[PDB]
């Protein structure tokens, strides 16, 4: 028992500081606003209607 | 917001012919169709033709035909290039001719048919 043994987990909650491309989210109601006008609405990901944090 | 306006209302000579114009805006012209309607009093409503204006083809309603004609101009602002007007040349007017004319435009959903129309001009009265 005294001995040890390294057992691997994966799923652990840790993480390292960093940075990356992040990506762009907009609601329903800016594309609805049409008329060819706000700029990269269309382009941009929509947002969650439930957000959870 | 999509706006139809029509021109005023006129009184018209039996055997002329009526022009009425129907300016829409608030979407891009080309892409749906305009519809001529008229309700006339004691008979209801009666569909006049349809015009798509890319091409400007047309449709009129059998009982009508060669006495209507539809056309249609684009918008020729560069800062302001995608609303059009509609024009219906009603000819040969008779008293029974004496209606309510309206431009009318189908919704822009998934399920929205042609012949539903969401969007009403305001209506031109012409008194033959």
């Amino acid at each position: 028992a005294e001995n040890l043994w390294v057992t691997v987990y994966y799923g652990v909650p840790v993480w390292k500081d960093a940075e990356t491309t992040l990506f762009c989210a907009s609601d329903a109601k800016a594309y609805e606003t049409e008329k060819h006008n706000v700029w990269a609405t269309h382009a941009c990901v929509p947002t969650d209607p439930n957000p959870q944090e | 917001q999509v706006q139809l306006v029509q021109s005023g209302a006129v009184i018209k000579t039996p055997g002329s012919s009526v022009k009425i114009s129907c300016r829409a805006s608030g979407y891009n012209f080309r892409d749906y169709s305009i519809h001529w309607v008229r309700l006339i009093p004691d008979k209801g409503f009666e569909w006049i033709g349809w015009i798509k204006p890319l091409w400007g083809a047309v449709s009129y309603a059998r009982q009508l035909q060669g006495r209507v004609s539809m056309t249609r101009q684009l918008s020729q602002d560069p800062d302001d290039p995608d609303w059009g007007v509609a024009y219906m040349e009603f000819s040969g007017l008779t008293p029974a001719d004496t209606a309510e004319y309206f431009c009318v435009r189908r919704g822009s959903c998934d399920y929205c048919g042609d012949f539903p129309w969401q969007y009403w001009c305001q209506g031109t009265v012409v008194v033959v």
